[PDB]
């Protein structure tokens, strides 16, 4: 989706802060869609990478590595 | 002269753009409220 | 003079406004405890 060509830790603010409302709090989640202007296709990858981010880890517990 | 369809169709596509009768908008309803991001649904979501 | 019920009304809400009957309050209540945010009921959530 969103400019790919190097090391692009996992900070990602997009993924970061859709998924403190994807996992605590999602009736939103409709809504800052569309403030992404995130099209149907975008959205879908998105949601399968917040579904799989709900094993690990917490929100509420910050640290942050790189690959 | 088989390129008079190409006349034709050009006459009646001046027809429907010039009456103004759908206009294409920017915001997308494929699914309804809350079943995108529903995880038995991502099977569906990706064939429409 | 079909304003006539603005009035009349208007003096019936100074009856009931001092009547101290219903007073707001910032609490909702709407649903039970851990149903806001639970997954399975969000297409009821988001209609009321």
């Amino acid at each position: 989706i969103r400019g790919n060509y190097h090391k692009f830790s996992y900070d990602d603010p997009v993924f970061k802060q859709g998924y403190k409302i994807y996992k605590s709090d999602a009736t939103l989640l409709n809504d800052f869609f569309t403030a992404i202007s995130a099209g149907p296709k975008e959205q879908g990858i998105l949601l399968r990478a917040f579904a799989y981010y709900s094993l690990y880890g917490n929100v509420e517990y910050h640290y942050v590595l790189s690959p | 002269y088989p390129r008079l369809e190409g006349i034709i169709v050009q006459i009646n596509t001046g027809y429907v753009a010039s009456a103004n009768v759908i206009r294409p908008v920017s915001e997308k309803r494929y699914f309804p409220e809350n079943l995108e991001q529903n995880q038995s649904a991502a099977r569906l979501v990706s064939a429409v």
